[PDB]
């Protein structure tokens, strides 16, 4: 019957590894680099677009950075199509929580549930896993500013600064070197861009090949604002830090 | 036993010159017993306002439901929902429960941000849209409100004058209804500013 | 190489099972032809009865799908009948749901969409048949629409199907180059059938008796097949000119 | 009485109280019907067509609920069209069987008193009547509808087998004339449909003619 | 539904999928449990190749199942969350029907039962 | 019963999704199609590769209307495209119009189509769609827009682009000619020039299929009376209309 | 290659090798025939007597469908029974809805579509039987033969099994020598002879003859078994012809 | 019927609940506690249809305790009340609805404020300074309209509560066998043993 | 070889190997014999043990007061099929107040076994059965094989070395068929028949198993000291 054509996506190797999860991570390592840096007064999300064409519409485009709710955002690394399936689920889960408790969802709870969905695809169903790694950047009144990452295995961990996608080994070393705990948002913006500028496979880092976002408490008195940077705003912040 | 008149309450909406107004009473009761005098029946999602009369549990449930739906709308559309669109969303959602309906009398009010046109609309419990230039009424004193609005209303009222007309319509209607009153709130809505006023009314 | 066993892509972007389903089409070794008149649409096909023990009346590759639609198949009879039964059901359901007779081209699209599903879904194999639908549509007039195992379909001025399809095709192409029109300029369907048979004789290079052919004719409000004697009468007229 | 036939209808639905009949004769069969449709005492339609085609030469007379009979007749027409595509022309008996199957299996939810009439070449004219219960009864002629009660006496006394076309048309005309005269639920024009080897012929007769018979 | 028998016997009488799952446990960070006269202590390893971590929000290795029972683990981190969730639910369910919190043996028996069920159920590893 | 409840598309050791790559190879073989965005409109165009000269190429429509203000064209496997158009039209109603009483904006309809194509990449017992779509459309708040959709389910907005047989050369040609001040008529002119390079045989209104998303068309609406209803922005250019623009080429 | 390992898989020729492999199972089975006559049909079959311990007359292979259709088959006997069980359900639902007993052509397609359905998926095996069947309906007598592929046609005479070629040759002679027609009682006698002549291709074990028939005149349009004097009369006729 | 009251004061929430359980013409029990602790700083009293009341209360209690373990964090009284309301809002359109009315008294540790919520079996939630379910309200509401002040202490709240119970004991037809009083504040939940 | 992975696959010569491997399980099973006259039908079965400390595997199962069978091969599969027969016999009684015909019993088993040989996932039954019974048309003996083939016989035998008993019955056919109105003599003939399949071992008191059904005799099984008469 059909047994003949089954890849058996949810099994162990003799060494105790999940074949499909490992190969999905190999896929993700070729995707555009995404960096998250957490500061005391905000969070930065920076991401490199995959080899841009000059005729690509840049201003009305969304590839790397997505909004989950007013307090939480994610940076994507891997298959965009797969990420959007998970993003819409995460958006719905956040609204279910708000409907039930009349309170915005805590960041970890949203991350755990989204990570549990990925886990399910590695243990049962016979389907391929989602070829996606997220960087979650958000705020709540319990833990404040938070950075997480999840990968196709469904495992998630918290970070002060983290990179996903291509050249993470090189990127993580540079972040580990220059990062410190009493850092400000404006400094973290500069670190994120400098790190991408050195780890990039491109000749030079330009505004049209980037996506950028911040989560500050820079709004008026005790409230969080999400800023998804416009093309011109990236052009200005790139000149201001002396990269171009 | 009649879901629409256990808790009581009223909502009214009016248009003016480059503005709209929406007002409601504050009573929540259990038949004869008055229970709460802080129960507001008007909500808003962005710049679109929704008033809801009828069974209180459904008022609360529908507010939470349209907050849910308009939030997802905004994330996907990357813009705030407009009154004309929202009106259709309310109609769809109510008719989805055709044979097990929410016992409510909702009222939409707002100004379209693109065209600047004042907009109001009303519904029955299964989602029949009632569009109107002048005014929309809802609740246990709907008859009274229809009478007050028809006689007091005139077109193209200024925001300050419109406030007086809608407030007098609500107050005098509420005083002729046993299950409505116990306070009132009036929203005056201009293109890019919104004023909210609490009225002094008789507390019986 | 399991990519040649089920309907999934090969490295060069091909579906081999679909390609092999096309080769099953010619397994019967029968050629068909379809042309349009002014008021009618005529379809003809070869009839080969090798076994002497067969009841020749039951040997047929032409089907009456609805009152108005007729269908001729190139391919094995089990798959042919499978397609015929489904088309009959779909045509009947269409009339019940939408209050009017299913058009020839709409049915063709529906059967083509079904064929497409077999090329994408793994558990279902493609049918090894090519379905040629004919009618006189009340809106579009005389119509010929053809479906294949790939899920492809298109309308035709005229068409041919089978092993020696290309010879018949160019024979028809050369006629329409000469006549400068999209159809057979002829009043009665009788002479449109005579045209169809004549040009098949020229293309294939064989002569036909009454039992060597099978004919289907579509007119306004009815499609019907011709008996052996109806064809014999038609063959006499060709010989006497 | 007739009430428990009309007591079956759903509140407010269109009523097909009727004077319908089918009569076999020498050359085939003739179906006949009035044209009145009522909602209580208001005539919703005074020019209705209660004689409906389920196949070329298989027709039926409808009575009871307008909605139910229409829904049934549409399904039967669908079944017989699908039958014809696979097995060729169905018998009148086959058509009556499909009607029965729908009427019997849904006897609680339906109010449909149907007369089935058709012409075969082998079996000539045939008439099957299907009352409320969903039973089938093959007869030489059949009468049905609210107005039929008033013409049981007349039809039994006047019906003969192997009548001519003109005689059968007179028999149906005189009968339905009386049914219409006495039944308030029946009225309008008298439609008829003639089923023979020759083909299908539609006839109509207006009040000015049939009232003064 | 996906039905495939992934855990099956081999000629030598072994279930390789179960044994390969043990290799995943052998890869995981070390965990230790020592019980004294009036207490139990759970120790856990955390690998130090991960700097720039946020220890406030990073999932802890030891998890509370109820106010009186804890669970630590070694192996796949994502898998452990599913067992912990099921165990926490069963802990509340036991209080609800028996009007008494679970024993440590009972809670263990339940978790062990779940693990076993995944060794002879179709479509799962 | 369908026993294929498992994924036919899986990750290889190198991290490639084989079936998606092979589907993109099928798109490469397919006939060239392109799209160009102007200031006051959008144009989409393709070659009508006829299977036979006896075949009526008018009956086969490569450019399709999805909504009154949104149109689509493809490169790759025609049958796969056809069913996607059917599913795309229906989803525009079920998951949007029947809810909001209005047609969806381009980006969201594109998003729904992408979701369908993504599922064919992961669901049990199916292969990916062997097509790449170009979807042109207009809506009140976003204005004119042009999107590409790939077998993986990925979509990207474009100022102008081309897909299929001669896409590499066609994209280079468009980079030279495209500017942000292009009027609709200029974009149609450039589209025809770009397409002539990839076409080999006959080049006329009967062998070329071309549609636009431009101004509203009250005459094509079918009725009058409602002032707010002003007609479809999608219009398919006729055979004659194309030939007029080929003379002054 | 590997194209013959799974059902419903086309080979590069355009062939379904699994169906062709099922035909080999049919070719291995005992001989069975069908003869169309003036106003009906006759069926006959070879029953191999494996042992003295087999009870004579009490291992019936020919099966009736409804009251007017007879079915006989060669190959895997259980597969044939399964097919007849389906045929009986098909014939039952037809009569339930349409009142009239199922016509033979109508019945033939019901089986044809069912057998064809078993060449569409790899989760099922093709039928390991060729089935000869037919009867009398409103339009007269019909004889059919259905194969593992789902292919069927109308026949004047039909044969299948290990001695099919011998039987086919003998059938072709009857069609030539009797153009105006063959009678029902004659067809029974001929059926016996052809089975005996076809037994030459299976002559290790001796055999038992079994005949059935439908005829508008002789059986009143119903399916009956040939027994007693009429059976022995047909055996004696066959014995005289071989010698 | 059953008497359940609630009074929110400056720094605490006080819930009073009748002790009587009556079936037919017999008081089966006179020491019943009609409340469950949902979390260390959240208490829910209940009254309504027999069986349904305890089944519902314990079901909620289990769900809130499950949340506390999972997140190692206590849900706010506002969050708990919203969860409870939604469960009742689902219930009312079920095959067999929970006929239970509840009062949720809690102390929000983040806001440092006491909170009292009144929810009926339909899922009708209201935050109040004082609340009551059943026929009790017809006496206690007007009494509290007069005597209640927002800045009162816990001791003043208990005297205000005594005044309610006295009035109910005087004018109510049924003997409800006194009340069990519980206080919810910054230090958690405790019971007043002598009332 | 490549065509024996599952039951849904045909071999190039038209064989079903999974069905043939199921047939092989019967040959490994212990011998059992069946035979009948006109008045009575008899089952004789050689029971098998694991060792001297173990019991002897029961081979004969009762289906109704007038019917029962003996097994050879996978015993659990016989339990499934015998249970199905018990239900079918019982359905015939409750609904039609009718004792199930032995021929119909065979037809039902055939059709049940067949469905397992045409579908993916399942497997053929791994057991052969000998059904005996007495109905309205006298005594009957059937032989069931898991391919689906059921055959009515005067006598037969299945299991290991069954050819010896089958040859004996083929010689004795004319004798034992006429043993009418005499149970003990018909059993004796069956016990002598099964003895032709013995090697090294002989029939002992807890080894032999006999069953009988007839005209005025319900289906009854004899084991232990009750079969000492026939040694
Ligand atoms: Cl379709
Ligand atoms: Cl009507
Ligand atoms: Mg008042
Ligand atoms: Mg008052
Ligand atoms: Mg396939
Ligand atoms: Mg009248």
């Amino acid at each position: 019957g059909s047994r003949r054509y089954d890849s058996r996506t949810t099994i162990f190797s003799p060494e105790g590894r999940l074949y499909q999860v490992e190969y999905a991570l190999e896929s993700i390592s070729h995707a555009g680099t995404a960096i998250g840096i957490m500061a005391s007064d905000g969070i930065v999300l920076a991401a490199e677009r995959k080899v841009t064409s000059t005729l690509l519409e840049q201003d009305t485009s969304t590839e790397k950075l997505y909004k989950l709710n007013d307090k939480i955002a994610v940076a994507v690394a891997g298959l965009t199509a797969d990420a959007e399936i998970l993003i819409n689920t995460a958006r719905i889960h956040a609204q279910n929580y708000l409907k039930t408790y009349n309170e915005d969802i805590p960041v970890e709870i949203l991350v755990r549930r989204l990570s549990d969905i990925k886990q399910g695809y590695t243990q049962h169903g016979g389907l391929r896993p989602f070829g996606v790694s997220f960087i979650y950047a958000g705020y709540d009144d319990r833990y404040g500013y938070q950075l997480y990452t999840s990968n196709p295995s469904g495992n998630y961990t918290g970070w002060k600064a983290i990179s996903v996608g291509a050249n993470t080994s090189a990127a993580q070393t540079l972040l580990q070197m220059d990062y410190k705990d009493d850092m400000k948002v404006d400094d973290a913006i500069e670190l994120a861009l400098k790190t991408l500028s050195k780890t990039t496979d491109s000749s030079a880092l330009t505004y049209d090949r980037l996506e950028f976002a911040t989560i500050r408490k820079g709004a008026n008195d005790g409230e969080v604002y999400q800023k998804i940077f416009k093309p011109q705003e990236i052009k200005d912040i790139l000149v201001k830090t002396g990269i171009t | 036993s009649d879901p629409s008149s256990i808790n009581g309450g009223i909502v009214v909406a009016m248009t003016g010159k480059d503005c709209v107004a929406i007002a409601c009473d504050l009573r929540l009761g259990s038949q004869s017993l008055g229970v709460s005098n802080k129960f507001e029946k008007i909500f808003h999602y962005g710049h679109v306002f929704l008033g809801i009369t009828g069974l209180a549990t459904d008022v609360t449930t529908l507010n939470e439901m349209f907050r849910y739906k308009t939030n997802l709308y905004k994330l996907k559309e990357e813009r705030a929902i407009e009154p004309e669109t929202f009106t259709q969303l309310v109609s769809s959602s109510l008719y989805e429960r055709r044979f097990g309906p929410y016992f409510v009398g909702p009222v939409v009010a707002g100004i379209n941000s693109k065209s600047g046109k004042p907009f109001i609309a009303g519904f029955d419990l299964i989602g029949c849209i009632d569009e109107a230039k002048d005014f929309i009424v809802s609740g246990t004193a709907s008859d009274q409100l229809f009478g007050m609005c028809e006689s007091l209303y005139e077109p193209n009222l200024e925001p300050e004058d419109l406030f007086e007309t809608i407030s007098q319509a609500l107050l005098n209607a509420a005083d002729r209804d046993a299950l409505s009153g116990w306070g009132a709130v009036v929203y005056i809505i201009k293109k890019d500013e919104v004023v909210k006023r609490y009225l002094k009314m008789r507390q019986d | 190489g399991y990519d040649r066993h089920i309907t999934i892509f090969s490295p060069e972007g091909r579906l081999y099972q679909v390609e092999y389903a096309f080769k099953a089409t010619n397994q019967t070794n029968i050629n068909s032809l379809a042309v349009r008149g002014k008021d009618c649409t005529v379809v003809i096909s070869q009839k080969k009865v090798p076994d002497k023990l067969l009841d020749p009346t039951t040997v047929s590759y032409i089907f009456c799908i609805s009152r108005t639609i007729g269908m001729v198949v190139n391919g094995p009879i089990p798959d042919a009948r499978n397609a015929a039964l489904r088309a009959k059901a779909e045509a009947a359901e269409f009339r019940y749901k939408y209050g009017y007779d299913m058009p020839c081209d709409v049915l063709a699209k529906r059967m083509a969409n079904l064929s497409q599903i077999y090329t994408q879904r793994a558990y279902m194999r493609p049918l090894g048949v090519i379905l040629t639908f004919v009618s006189v549509d009340e809106e579009l007039g005389p119509s010929i629409y053809k479906t294949d195992p790939a899920g492809y379909y298109v309308g035709y001025k005229a068409t041919a199907t089978g092993p020696k399809q290309q010879e018949i095709t160019t024979n028809l192409e050369n006629h329409f180059k000469k006549s400068k029109i999209d159809h057979i300029n002829e009043e009665s369907w009788e002479k449109v059938v005579e045209f169809a048979i004549t040009h098949m004789i020229d293309a294939l290079g064989t002569e036909f008796s009454k039992n060597d052919l099978e004919v289907g004719v579509a007119t306004k409000d009815k499609f019907f097949t011709l008996s052996a004697e109806n064809i014999e009468e038609r063959l006499v007229a060709i010989a006497e000119q | 009485g007739i009430q428990v036939d009309i007591n079956r209808l759903k509140k407010g639905e269109v009523s097909l109280g009727a004077s319908i009949m089918a009569v076999t004769f020498k050359d085939g069969v003739i179906l006949g019907a009035d044209s009145r449709t009522t909602t209580g005492a208001y005539i919703a339609n005074r020019v209705t067509d209660k004689l409906t085609r389920v196949h070329d030469k298989i027709w039926c007379c409808r009575s009871g609920s307008a909605a139910d009979t229409q829904a049934i007749a549409d399904i039967v027409q669908y079944h017989l069209e699908l039958y014809t595509s696979q097995y060729g022309t169905p018998s009148t008996e086959t058509a009556a069987s499909v009607f029965k199957e729908l009427c019997y299996e849904n006897k609680d939810n339906l109010t449909a008193g149907i007369i089935v009439a058709g012409y075969d070449d082998k079996n000539k004219g045939e008439v099957y009547t299907i009352p409320l219960g969903g039973s089938v009864h093959k007869l030489p002629y059949a009468i049905a509808g609210s107005g039929s009660t008033f013409i049981y006496g007349y039809c039994d006394k006047n019906f003969r087998e192997n009548m001519s076309k003109e005689e059968t048309v007179d028999f149906i005309k005189h009968s339905l004339s009386q049914a219409i005269k006495w039944d308030g639920s029946s009225g309008g024009v008298i439609r008829m449909v003639v089923l023979t080897a020759a083909g299908v012929e539609r006839l109509i007769f207006y009040p000015d003619e049939y009232e003064q018979l | 539904g996906y039905d495939r028998a992934l855990s099956i016997f081999s000629p030598d009488g072994h279930i390789f999928q179960v044994e390969y799952a043990l290799e995943a446990v052998k890869r995981g960070t070390c965990a230790v449990g020592v019980k004294g006269k009036n207490c139990v202590v759970l120790g856990c390893e955390r690998r130090s190749t991960l700097k720039l971590q946020d220890t406030r929000i990073t999932p802890s290795k030891v998890s509370k199942i109820d106010s009186h029972v804890v669970l630590s683990f070694s192996g796949l981190n994502a898998d452990s969350r599913i067992l912990i969730e099921k165990a926490r639910v069963e802990a509340q369910s036991h209080r609800l029907t028996l009007e008494d919190p679970v024993t440590v043996e009972y809670l263990t028996r339940y978790v062990a039962g779940v693990q076993q069920r995944y060794t002879q159920s179709g479509g799962v590893r | 019963t369908d026993r294929y409840s498992f994924s036919l598309t899986t990750f290889s050791p190198s991290g490639k999704l084989g079936q998606i790559d092979y589907a993109l190879t099928a798109v490469k073989q397919g006939v060239t199609s392109l799209g160009i965005k102007a200031t006051n409109g959008v144009v989409i165009a393709t070659e009508k590769k006829s299977s036979s000269p006896l075949a009526m190429s008018e009956t086969l429509s490569k450019v399709s209307l999805l909504t009154p203000d949104i149109g689509a064209v493809y490169s790759g496997m025609g049958p796969d495209y056809r069913v996607l158009v059917d599913k795309s039209r229906k989803v525009a109603h079920t998951s949007y119009k029947r809810i909001y009483g209005e047609y969806p904006p381009t980006k969201l309809l594109v998003s729904e189509v992408a979701k369908i194509m993504q599922e064919a990449t992961q669901s049990g017992g199916v292969r990916p769609f062997g097509v790449s779509l170009l979807i042109a459309g207009h809506d009140e708040f976003n204005g004119f827009s042009l999107y590409q959709v790939d077998p993986s389910g990925s979509y990207f907005p474009w100022k102008a682009t081309a897909i299929g047989k001669g896409s590499v050369a066609a994209k280079t040609f468009l980079e030279k000619r495209w500017n942000d001040e292009l009027e609709l008529e200029d974009a149609i002119h450039i589209a025809l020039l770009t397409l002539k390079e990839s076409v080999e045989g006959e080049f006329n209104g009967d062998t070329i299929e071309l549609a636009i998303i431009g101004d509203e068309n009250p005459d094509l609406l079918g009725y009058t009376g409602i002032p707010t209803d002003k007609g479809p922005r999608f219009r398919k250019l006729t055979s004659q209309e194309i030939n007029d623009r080929l003379e002054a080429l | 290659t590997g194209y013959d390992l799974s059902n419903s898989v086309f080979s590069p020729d355009g062939r379904n090798f699994q169906v062709e492999y099922a035909v080999k199972a049919v070719e291995n089975g005992t001989t069975s025939i069908g003869i169309k006559c003036n106003d009906g049909v006759v069926f006959a079959v070879e029953k191999l007597i494996t042992s003295k311990l087999l009870v004579p007359q009490k291992n019936v292979k020919i099966q009736v469908v409804d009251r007017h259709i007879g079915c006989v088959y060669s190959g895997l006997i259980p597969d044939g029974r399964h097919l007849v069980n389906r045929g009986r359900e098909e014939a039952a639902s037809f009569k339930k809805l349409y009142k009239t007993p199922i016509p033979i052509p109508a019945f033939a397609d019901r089986l044809g579509q069912y057998v064809q359905a078993h060449t569409l998926y790899n989760s099922v095996r093709p039928f390991g039987v060729s089935t000869i069947f037919g009867g009398v309906d409103k339009n007269g007598a019909h004889l059919y033969m259905l194969e593992p592929s789902g292919s069927y046609w109308g026949y004047k005479g039909a044969a299948t099994g290990k001695g099919r070629q011998s039987a086919k040759a003998e059938l072709e002679k009857l069609v030539d020598h009797h153009p105006e027609g063959l009678s029902a009682r004659e067809a029974v006698k001929q059926a016996a002879k052809i089975i005996y002549l076809a037994h030459e291709d299976n002559k290790e074990k001796d055999f038992e003859l079994e005949i059935s028939w439908c005829s508008l005149s002789e059986t009143n349009g119903l399916h009956k078994f040939v027994k007693g004097d009429l059976l022995q009369e047909a055996i004696d006729f066959a014995q005289k012809e071989i010698n | 019927m059953d008497i359940i009251l609630g009074i929110r004061v400056q720094d605490s929430v006080i819930l009073a609940s009748s002790k009587a359980v009556t079936r037919g013409i017999s008081v089966l029990k006179d020491s019943d506690d009609k409340t469950r602790q949902l979390s260390p700083h959240t208490l829910m009293s209940f009254a309504g249809e027999a069986g349904d009341t305890v089944q519902f209360a314990e079901y909620i209690q289990a769900n809130i305790q499950l949340y506390s373990i999972r997140e190692d964090y206590e849900l706010s009284p506002q969050a708990v009340s919203s969860f409870v309301r939604q469960e009742l809002a689902k219930s009312i359109r079920s095959r067999r609805p929970y006929q239970v009315n509840v009062l949720i008294g809690g102390y929000d540790k983040k806001k440092n404020k006491p909170e009292l919520y009144q929810i009926d079996y339909l899922g009708t939630k209201v935050e109040l300074p004082y609340g009551a379910h059943g026929y009790s309200g017809f006496y206690t509401f007007s009494l509290l309209d007069h005597h209640y002040r927002p800045d009162m202490t816990t001791e003043e709240g208990l005297d205000l509560l005594k005044l309610c119970v006295q009035e109910l004991e005087k004018r109510m037809p049924m003997d409800f066998k006194g009340v069990i009083v519980k206080i919810v504040d910054k230090d958690g939940i405790r019971q007043v043993d002598d009332f | 070889n490549n065509y024996d992975g599952d039951t849904v696959t045909f071999s190039p010569t038209g064989r079903l190997f999974q069905v043939e491997y199921a047939l092989e399980a019967i040959k490994q099973g212990s011998v059992t014999v069946g035979l009948r006259s006109n008045t009575h039908a008899v089952l004789v079965a050689l029971k098998r043990n694991a060792d001297e400390l173990s019991s002897y595997q029961k081979k004969i199962i009762k289906c109704d007061e007038h019917m029962g069978l003996s097994l050879a091969g996978l015993a659990p599969d016989a339990r499934v099929l015998s249970n199905y027969l018990r239900q079918q016999c019982n359905y015939s009684s409750l609904v039609f107040n009718r004792k199930l015909a032995v021929e119909r019993a065979g037809h039902l088993l055939c059709d049940k076994a067949q469905k397992n040989t045409q579908s993916y996932g399942g497997r053929p039954y791994g057991v052969g059965l000998l059904i005996i019974g007495y109905d309205k048309s006298g005594a009957h003996l059937l032989e069931f094989q898991p391919s689906g083939n059921v055959t009515e016989l005067y006598g037969t035998a299945i299991g290991a070395r069954s050819q010896g008993a089958k040859t004996y019955l083929e010689r004795t056919l004319d004798t034992f068929i006429k043993i009418d109105g005499n149970p003990d003599e018909l059993i004796k003939a069956g016990v002598e028949a099964i003895s032709q399949s013995l090697r090294d071992e002989s029939l002992t008191v807890d080894n032999l198993s006999i069953a009988i059904v007839g005209k005025d005799t319900p289906f009854t099984i004899y084991d232990g000291e009750a079969v000492a008469k026939y040694i």
